[PDB]
RNA sequence: UCUGGUUUCUCUUCAGAUCGCAUAAAUCUUUCGCCUUUUACUAAAGAUUUCCGUGGAGAGGAACAACUCU
RNA sequence: CGCCGCCAAGGUAUGUAUCAAGCUUACAAG
C-alpha cells in the first residue's frame, strides 16, 4: 500500500502536477572521489565535493521535446521452457473427421 | 474596455460619456464580440445582462429625466462578466494547455 | 561493528589482469559518488580562496588517513602565509583609483557605481579567412 | 524580501519586444506562447480592479 | 433518519447538580410553577431564553437571529409562531438571594393554539401575560385573561417591549407614561369584567406588574429597581420607597 | 524519458578546482545523437573559462565509456576510434533515426538497468589494454578545452565590450583542420 | 473606439503626460457631509488611517455614527425604505422553493420547469368517490393560498419548503 | 426581467451547497517567488493596454 | 505632467521642479531610445542608472543636506520620484553606494547568493572588469 | 525512468480525468461492514 | 432542549413519564393499582374555543390504512383541541381550530 | 515597585460557519426540449470537482517600537 | 400571467518528385 501510495503520489503530482508546489532545497552537497584518473589531474583533487542545486523551471513554457515517437515493441521477455504433456497425433480419419 | 479607458484618458470624451460607454459595452456583448457563437452556455449571461439592463433603465428614466442615452451606471453588468471569467478561468486555461501541448509536443495518434 | 573487521586487508595478487580505471572503486561509473553535509560558508570561503589565489585546503576522509595540506599552486599559500578573501589584509597594495562623482546634480556627469575607470596588420589575415 | 522596481522597466521591455518581428528576441517568443495558458487570469485579474467613476 | 432539535450535555448552570437537589427537595413544595400565556409575537419565548441566559454561562446569543431555541420544532423553527411548549425548570433568585425554583411553561400564543395554553392553565396557576407596550392588549390578550380568570388564576402581568416603544415609536417619557398607565388600567378594567375578585387589582405598586424588554434583557419593576437605587449610593430602604 | 543523479564527466572538464558548484535540469536539452531528453547539468570548470553543459545522456555514454560533454573515453582521454581500432572492435550502433536507431538504443538501455556502473560490452577488452593506448593517453591534460569559444566582433574589430567581453580575442581560426565514430579529422 | 491596423497607442509617448480630464465628483458640502469630505472620493479611502480601518490591508473597518449616518444620507436613491421582512410575504426564498415545488407560481415571481413530482394518477372509483361537483365552494382556493401553507390545501406535497409568519 | 431576475437569484440561493474546498494555493504568491516575476506598480491604462498588446 | 495627488504641492518643490523636470527628461531619452547595438540586457542599465540617481538626489537632498522638509520629502516618494523601498537599504550599514534592488533579492539568483556587484572590489581577484548583468556595473 | 504520456510525457490535461470523486466512502456499520461479517452464520 | 435525570418526584412539581401513555389520548391522572381511593378522575379540560373547520382526509393507497389511522391518532394524541372522527360513508374526518 | 505590542510580508496545517449577507464553469448519471449526425445547446433532479475569494494557526523578520494596554 | 435570437465539420479530392523562410542548437572540437 505504500509502495503503490508513493506510486500514485508521484503519478497524480506528475499526470496532475499544475498546482503551486515548491521547487525543492537542493542544498544538498555530493562528494565523489574521481577514481579514474587522479594522480596530477587538479593536483590534489582527491575527492572533489561539490554544490548541485537544481534551476528553477518558469511557468511560462510550453512543453519543449517532441513526444510523438513510435518505434515497434522490443523484444519480449526471453521465453520460460513450455512443458506440455507428450503431444499426440490422432489419427489420418479422425482428423480426416 | 481598455480602448474605453484610454478614449477618456486621451481626453477626447468625458467621464459621464465614459460611464455610458462601458455600461453599453457590458450591456451589449454579443451584439459586439460575437463570443457566444463560440461558446453558448454564455448566451444566459448576454440574456442576464440584457435582463437587468431593463431594472437600471426604467429607473434612470423615472421622472423627468428622458429615454435617451446616459445611463452609466455599470457595475451590474461587470460583476455578471466578470462572474463569467471566475469559471471560464480555469476552463480555457485547460483547452489553451492542450492546445499549447498539442502544438509543442505533437498529437498522439493512437494512445489514448 | 569491529574496526579489526573492516580494516581487515585482502588476501591475494590485487589482480592485476584490469585497467588501473576499472580495478578502482565505483558506484556511477565515474568514481564512488556519495553525499555530504558540509557546511556551507566554508565551503564557499574555501572555495573563493582557490577560485580567487589559486590555493585551498584539500578535502578528504581516507587518502593517507592523514591529510593537513595546501594543494592547487603550493608556494603562493606560504607567499601570503594562508590568508583569506574575507581578511582585511597586512597591506594595500596595487590598488588601482576610481574617479568618483556622487552628487545626483549634474547630468550625463553623475556615474556611481556605473564609472568607466580612468584607463579609458591582423584585418588582413581576418579578411583573407573569411 | 523582493518588492517593486521602477515602473520604466516593463514599459522598456515591451516596447523592445513590439510585435516580436525582429530576430533578436527570437529566443523569448516561445516563452509567449507558453503565457497564452494564463492569459484568461490576467484578464480576469485585469478586469476585477477597473476604476470606479468616481476616480481618474 | 431526522431528529427534532435534540440536546445534550446537560449543560452547567450554576448549582443545579446533586450538591443543590438536596435542598431542592424541600424546595420542590415551594416551586410556584407560572404558565406565561401573552399573545402571539409578544416576546415571552424570548424572555424565557433571557433568564435561561441568566442562569447558563453558556451562550450563542443574538448577533444575527434570535435565539429562540425553546421555539425547538422544525415546524416552528421556520414558521416562528411556536406551536408545542416545552416547559423549563431552572432556579430564579430574588432580591434577597438564596432560591425559588419556577417550574415555568410558555404556551404558544396563536389564536389557533388557545389549545395548549388551557393545557398549562390546567397544570398551575401562574398565568403572567405578556403584553406589547407599543401595540396593547389585542385578542389572545382578553379571550386568554378571560380564560384565567374562568379559572381564577392567578392574572399578573409582565407587559413587554418598551425599548419597541421608545427606541422605535419614540414618545417622550410623559407619554410613554401615559401608554403605561393606559394599558394597565386597561387590563385592570378588563379583569374586573367578571368581577368575583373585585378587590384584585393590577399596579406596580402592588408589584403585580414588571415592565421589560427581552430583545435586550432588562428586568425593570419598582421592587427591584430600588434595590439598584439601594446597592449604589442609596442606603433608601426600599419597598417603602417602592411602593 | 530519462533523468540522472550525477553526471560521467572525465577530469579535464571538471576543472582544477576541487570545489565546484553545478546546476541542473529535469528536462534539459536533448542528446546530440538520439534526441533524448537527458537532465543538463551545467558549471564553471575554471575562472577564465567557459560552461560547458552536457552534451550527451547518460545511456550514449554508458554505451561506449565516454565522458559526458567533451566526448573522450573515460578511461584515457582519448577519441572514440583510437579506442575502438586500439581494441580492433568496434561495438556498432546504428546512423539513421529509427532504422535500428532508437529501438536499440532503447533495448541496450532496458538491459543496462540492472548494473549501472560499467560499459554494456568493452567490459570484457578492457582488460586486456594498456599496451598500444598507454603510449599515448595524455595525462596533465590541458585546460584549452575549457577556454570560452572565439567571439565575434573581435574577428570583425567591432566588439564594443573592450575589456569585458567573455569570451575570448585575438584567436582566428584557421579553416583547414577543426562524429560519434568515424570519420574524425584530427583523429587521423 | 480605434480602427483596425491600429496598434494600441503605446502608453508612453501618448497618454503618459496628458493630464485626465475629470472624475463623476458629485459636490460635498461641509455641515452636512462633514466626516467623509476628506476622504470620500480617494481610491482605498480609509487607508493608512488605524483609528478608522484595519491597515494596509484594508481588511476590517469601524466607523463612527456621523460618519454613518451621512454615509446612510448619501446612499439613498438605490436603497430600499423597507423596515421589515413584511412587505417579502410570499416573496421570501422559502415561498419560491415552495412555488418551484408545486409546479405553480406566485403573480411577478419565477416561473420554473417541473421536478420529478410530475405526473400524478387516480382511477376513476376513489378520485370520483373523494371529489365530485359535491363539495361548498364559496370562492376559489387560489395559488397564494397553496403557496402560504402547503399542506391542507394540497395534497401530496415533496421537496416543500415552509415560509415565515409575521414578523 | 424582473421575474427572469428572481428566477437567476432562486437558482443561486437554492443550490448553495457550502464550500467543501480543502487546501489554498495562491499562483501569484506561486510566481513572484520565481526569478522569473517582477513587481511593479502601474497605472491602470498602462496594464491595459500591456494585456492587450501581449494578447496580439 | 501627471501629479495623482491633487495637492498644490508643500514648499519648497520649486527649487528641485527643475532638477526633476531634467532628470525625467533624460529618463524618457534613456526610455524612448532605440535597442540596436544595445545587446540584450545593456539596453535596460539606464533606466536603473537613472532611477538610482533620481533616488540618491532625493535622498542626499533630505537626509544628509537636510534642505528639504520631512513633509516634501514624503510628498516626493509618494508620487513616485523616489522609491521608498531603496533609501531603506540605503539607511542600513554596509550598503549605500548600491546599484538598485535587484542585487539583494537571493532568489533573482539561481545560486541563492547575491549577485558580484556586491562583492568587496579590493577583496575580489585584481583585474576582471565584470558589469552586473542586472544593473550595470560596480 | 521515462514512463508513458500520462507520467510526464504529456501536459494533455484531458477533461474526464479531473479530481471527481475523490474520496472514498467505507462501508460503514449499519450495512455489511466486514467486521460485521467476520462472525455471521 | 436538554433532559436531565430524575430519580424520584415529590408533589408540587411537574413531569414527563416515560411510557405510561399507551392507552390514552387526552388528559387524565394516574394513581397506584392497588385497588385504593379511587380518584374520581379529573375532568377533561375547557378548550375555549370551539373547533369548527372540518377537513375530509383520505390515503392515496387504499392499501395501507392502517399505518396512517396510526399517524393520525398519534397526532390525535399529541394536538388536544383536534377531534378526528370516521362516520358511515367511510372518510375520515379532521376538525380543527 | 515589577509585569510590557499593533501593523505588513512569506509558510503551517485545521476548515464545518450565510467558510462568501453574491455566486461562476466543468465532469458523470438520469429525465426533459429543440434535433439528422457530432461538438456549440436546452432546463430540472441527483453527486461530484475545478476556479474567484475568505476564517483560525504555528514560525521568520522588518516596519516609531518603546509609546505604554497590561 | 407574454417561448423565441446559432457557430464548426459534413464538397469542390490526395499522393508523389525538385526549389526558399518558418522554426531549431548557437553547441562537442588539436
Ligand atoms: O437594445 P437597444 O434596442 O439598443 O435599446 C435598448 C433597449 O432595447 P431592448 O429593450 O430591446 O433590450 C430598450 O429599447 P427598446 O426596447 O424600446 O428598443 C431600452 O428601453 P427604452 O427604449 O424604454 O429606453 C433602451 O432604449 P432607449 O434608446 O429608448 O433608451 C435601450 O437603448 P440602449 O441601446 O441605449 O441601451
Ligand atoms: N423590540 C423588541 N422586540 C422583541 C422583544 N422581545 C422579542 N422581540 C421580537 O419579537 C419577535 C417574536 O417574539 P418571540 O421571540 O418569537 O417570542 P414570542 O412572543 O413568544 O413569540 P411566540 O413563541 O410565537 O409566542 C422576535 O423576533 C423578537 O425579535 C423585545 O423585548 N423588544
Ligand atoms: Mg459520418
Ligand atoms: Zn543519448
Ligand atoms: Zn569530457
Ligand atoms: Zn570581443
Ligand atoms: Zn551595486
Ligand atoms: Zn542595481
Ligand atoms: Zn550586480
Amino acid at each position: 500500500r505504500v509502495a503503490l501510495e508513493k506510486s500514485v503520489s508521484q503519478k497524480v503530482a506528475a499526470a496532475m502536477p499544475v498546482r503551486a508546489a515548491d521547487k525543492l532545497a537542493p542544498a544538498q552537497y555530493i562528494r565523489y572521489t574521481p577514481s579514474q584518473q587522479g594522480v596530477a589531474f587538479n593536483s590534489g583533487a582527491k575527492q572533489r565535493v561539490i554544490r548541485m542545486v537544481e534551476m528553477q523551471k518558469d511557468p511560462m513554457e510550453p512543453p519543449r521535446f517532441k513526444i510523438n515517437k513510435k518505434i515497434p515493441r522490443g523484444p519480449p521477455s526471453p521465453p520460460a521452457p513450455v512443458m506440455h504433456s507428450p503431444s499426440r497425433k490422432m489419427t489420418v480419419k479422425e482428423q480426416q473427421e | 474596455v481598455v480602448d474605453s479607458h484610454v478614449q477618456y484618458r486621451l481626453g477626447n470624451v468625458d467621464a459621464f460619456q465614459l460611464a455610458d460607454g462601458l455600461q453599453y459595452i457590458f450591456a451589449h456583448v454579443g451584439q459586439l464580440t460575437g463570443m457566444y457563437r463560440y461558446k453558448y452556455k454564455l448566451m444566459r449571461q448576454i440574456r442576464m445582462c440584457k435582463d437587468l439592463k431593463h431594472l437600471i433603465y426604467y429607473r434612470f428614466n423615472t421622472g423627468p429625466v428622458g429615454k435617451g442615452p446616459g445611463c452609466g451606471f455599470w457595475a451590474a453588468g461587470w460583476r455578471v462578466w466578470l462572474f463569467f471569467m471566475r469559471g471560464i478561468t480555469p476552463l480555457l486555461e485547460r483547452w489553451l494547455g492542450n492546445l499549447l501541448a498539442r502544438q509543442f509536443e505533437g498529437r498522439h495518434s493512437k494512445g489514448v | 561493528p569491529t574496526y579489526e573487521t573492516m580494516f581487515a586487508p585482502e588476501f591475494g595478487p590485487e589482480n592485476p589482469f584490469r585497467t588501473q580505471q576499472m580495478a578502482a572503486p565505483r558506484n556511477m561509473l565515474s568514481g564512488y559518488a556519495e553525499p555530504a553535509h558540509i557546511n556551507d560558508f566554508m565551503f564557499e570561503q574555501q572555495r573563493r580562496t582557490f577560485a580567487t589565489y589559486g590555493y585551498a585546503l584539500d578535502p578528504s576522509l581516507d587518502n593517507h588517513q592523514v591529510s593537513a595540506k595546501y594543494i592547487g599552486s603550493v608556494e603562493e599559500a606560504e607567499k601570503n602565509q594562508g590568508l583569506t578573501v574575507f581578511e582585511t589584509g597586512q597591506k594595500k597594495t596595487e590598488k588601482r583609483k576610481k574617479f568618483k562623482e556622487n552628487d545626483a546634480s549634474n547630468i550625463d556627469g553623475f556615474l556611481g557605481p556605473w564609472a568607466k575607470y580612468v584607463d579609458e596588420e591582423e584585418q588582413k589575415e581576418l579578411d583573407e579567412i573569411t | 524580501q523582493k518588492e517593486d522596481m521602477p515602473p520604466e522597466h516593463v514599459r522598456k521591455i515591451i516596447r523592445d519586444h513590439g510585435d516580436m518581428t525582429n530576430r533578436k528576441f527570437r529566443h523569448d517568443k516561445r516563452v509567449y506562447l507558453g503565457a497564452l495558458k494564463y492569459m484568461p487570469h490576467a484578464v480576469l485579474k485585469l478586469l476585477e480592479n477597473m476604476p470606479m467613476p468616481w476616480e481618474q | 433518519t431526522k431528529k427534532f432539535t435534540l440536546m445534550e450535555q446537560t449543560l452547567p448552570v450554576t448549582v443545579y447538580e446533586m450538591d443543590f437537589l438536596a435542598d431542592l427537595m424541600d424546595n420542590s413544595e415551594l416551586i410556584r410553577n407560572v404558565t406565561l400565556c401573552g399573545h402571539l409575537h409578544h416576546g415571552k419565548t424570548c424572555f424565557v431564553d433571557c433568564l435561561i441566559e441568566q442562569t447558563h454561562p453558556e451562550i450563542r446569543k443574538r448577533y444575527d437571529q434570535d435565539l429562540c431555541y425553546t421555539d425547538i420544532l422544525f415546524t416552528e423553527q421556520e414558521r416562528g409562531v411556536g406551536i408545542k411548549s416545552t416547559p423549563v425548570t431552572v432556579v430564579l433568585p430574588d432580591t434577597k438571594g438564596k432560591s425559588y425554583l419556577f417550574n415555568i411553561m410558555d404556551t404558544p400564543g396563536h389564536v389557533n393554539f388557545s389549545d395548549e395554553v388551557t393545557a398549562g392553565l390546567r397544570i398551575s396557576d401562574g398565568v403572567v401575560l405578556f403584553i406589547d407596550a407599543a401595540e396593547g392588549v389585542m385578542l389572545n390578550t382578553e379571550r386568554l385573561i378571560k380564560h384565567a380568570v374562568q379559572e381564577r388564576l392567578a392574572v399578573t402581568v409582565c407587559i413587554n417591549k418598551i425599548d419597541r416603544l421608545i427606541l422605535e415609536l419614540k414618545l417622550p417619557p410623559t407619554d410613554a407614561y401615559y401608554k403605561l398607565r393606559h394599558i394597565v388600567d386597561e387590563v385592570n378594567g378588563l379583569i374586573s369584567m367578571y368581577s368575583t375578585d373585585e378587590n384584585l387589582i393590577l399596579s406596580p405598586l402592588l408589584g403585580n406588574v414588571c415592565f421589560s424588554s427581552s430583545q435586550y434583557s432588562i428586568c425593570f419593576t419598582l421592587g427591584s429597581f430600588a434595590k439598584i437605587y439601594a446597592d449604589t449610593f442609596g442606603d433608601i430602604n426600599y419597598q417603602e420607597f417602592a411602593k | 524519458w530519462e533523468d540522472a543523479d550525477f553526471p560521467i564527466l572525465c577530469q579535464t572538464c571538471l576543472g582544477e578546482n576541487p570545489y565546484i558548484r553545478m546546476t541542473k535540469e529535469k528536462y534539459g536539452k536533448e542528446c546530440k545523437i538520439c534526441a533524448r531528453p537527458f537532465t543538463v547539468f551545467r558549471w564553471c570548470p575554471g575562472v577564465r573559462m567557459r560552461f560547458k553543459k552536457t552534451e550527451v545522456c547518460q545511456t550514449c555514454s554508458k554505451l561506449k565509456n565516454v565522458c559526458q560533454t567533451c566526448l573522450l573515453d573515460l578511461e584515457y582521454g582519448l577519441p572514440i576510434q583510437v579506442r575502438d581500432a586500439g581494441l580492433s572492435f568496434k561495438d556498432d550502433m546504428p546512423k539513421s533515426d529509427v532504422n535500428k536507431e532508437y529501438y536499440t538504443q532503447n533495448m541496450e538501455r532496458e538491459i543496462s538497468n540492472s548494473d549501472g556502473t560499467r560499459p554494456v560490452g568493452m567490459l570484457g577488452k578492457a582488460t586486456s589494454t594498456s599496451d598500444m593506448l598507454l603510449k599515448l593517453a595524455r595525462t596533465t591534460p590541458y585546460y584549452k578545452r575549457n577556454r570560452p569559444h572565439i567571439c565575434s566582433f573581435w574577428v570583425k574589430g567591432e566588439c564594443k565590450r573592450g575589456e569585458e567581453c567573455p569570451y575570448r580575442h585575438e584567436k582566428p581560426t584557421d579553416p583547414d583542420d577543426p562524429r560519434y565514430y568515424g570519420i574524425n579529422d584530427p583523429v587521423a | 473606439p480605434f480602427d483596425d491596423e491600429e496598434p494600441p497607442l503605446d502608453y508612453a509617448d501618448n497618454i503618459l503626460d496628458v493630464e485626465p480630464l475629470e472624475a463623476i465628483q458629485l459636490e460635498l458640502d461641509p455641515e452636512e457631509d462633514a466626516p467623509v469630505l476628506d476622504w470620500f472620493y480617494d481610491h482605498q479611502p480609509l487607508r493608512d488611517s488605524r483609528k478608522y480601518v484595519n491597515g494596509s490591508t484594508y481588511q476590517r473597518w469601524q466607523f463612527t455614527l456621523p460618519m454613518m449616518s451621512t454615509l446612510y444620507r448619501l446612499a439613498n436613491q438605490l436603497l430600499t425604505d423597507l423596515v421589515d421582512d413584511n412587505y417579502f410575504y410570499l416573496f421570501d426564498l422559502k415561498a419560491f422553493f415552495t412555488s418551484k415545488a408545486l409546479n405553480m407560481a406566485i403573480p411577478g415571481g419565477p416561473k420554473f420547469e417541473p421536478l420529478v413530482r410530475d405526473i400524478n394518477l387516480q382511477d376513476e372509483d376513489w378520485n370520483e368517490f373523494n371529489d365530485i361537483n359535491k363539495i361548498i365552494i364559496r370562492q376559489p382556493i387560489r395559488t397564494e393560498y397553496k403557496i402560504a401553507f402547503p399542506y391542507l390545501y394540497n395534497n401530496l406535497p415533496h421537496h416543500v419548503h415552509l415560509t415565515w409568519y409575521h414578523t | 426581467s424582473y421575474q427572469k431576475l428572481l428566477k437567476y437569484y432562486v437558482l443561486n440561493a437554492l443550490k448553495h451547497r457550502p464550500p467543501k474546498a480543502q487546501k489554498k494555493r495562491y499562483l501569484f504568491r506561486s510566481f513572484k517567488a520565481t526569478k522569473f516575476f517582477q513587481s511593479t506598480k502601474l497605472d491602470w491604462v498602462e496594464v491595459g493596454l500591456q494585456v492587450c498588446r501581449q494578447g496580439y | 505632467k501627471v501629479k495623482r495627488s491633487r495637492k498644490a504641492p508643500p514648499d519648497g518643490w520649486e527649487l528641485i521642479e527643475p532638477t526633476l523636470d531634467e532628470l525625467d527628461q533624460k529618463m524618457r531619452e534613456a526610455e524612448t531610445e532605440p535597442h540596436e547595438g544595445k545587446r540584450k540586457v545593456e539596453s535596460l542599465w539606464p533606466i536603473f542608472r537613472i532611477h538610482h540617481q533620481k533616488t540618491r538626489y532625493i535622498f542626499d537632498l533630505f537626509y544628509k543636506r537636510k534642505a528639504i522638509s520631512r513633509e516634501l520629502y514624503e510628498y516626493c516618494i509618494k508620487e513616485g520620484y523616489a522609491d521608498k523601498n531603496l533609501i531603506a537599504k540605503w539607511k542600513k550599514q554596509g550598503y549605500e553606494n548600491l546599484c538598485c534592488l535587484r542585487c539583494i533579492q537571493t532568489r533573482d539568483t539561481n545560486f541563492g547568493t547575491n549577485c558580484i556587484c556586491r562583492v568587496p572590489k579590493s577583496k575580489l581577484e585584481v583585474g576582471r572588469i565584470i558589469e552586473c548583468t542586472h544593473c550595470g556595473c560596480r | 525512468k521515462g514512463e508513458g504520456d500520462l507520467s510526464q510525457l504529456s501536459k494533455q490535461y484531458s477533461s474526464r480525468d479531473l479530481p471527481s470523486h475523490t474520496k472514498i466512502k467505507y462501508r460503514q456499520t449499519t450495512q455489511d461492514a466486514p467486521e460485521e461479517v467476520r462472525n455471521r452464520d | 432542549r436538554y433532559h436531565i435525570e430524575v430519580n424520584r418526584v415529590p408533589a408540587g412539581n411537574w413531569v414527563l413519564i416515560e411510557g405510561v401513555d399507551q392507552p390514552i389520548v387526552k388528559t387524565a391522572t394516574i394513581t397506584e393499582p392497588r385497588g385504593n381511593e379511587e380518584a374520581q378522575i379529573f375532568r377533561p379540560l375547557k378548550f375555549n374555543t370551539t373547533s369548527v373547520i372540518k377537513i375530509a382526509v383520505e390515503p392515496v393507497n387504499p392499501s395501507e390504512l392502517p399505518k396512517m389511522l396510526d399517524g393520525l391518532r398519534k397526532v390525535n394524541k399529541s394536538y388536544p383541541s383536534l377531534t378526528t372522527k370516521v362516520e358511515e360513508s367511510g372518510e375520515h374526518v379532521i376538525l380543527g381550530t
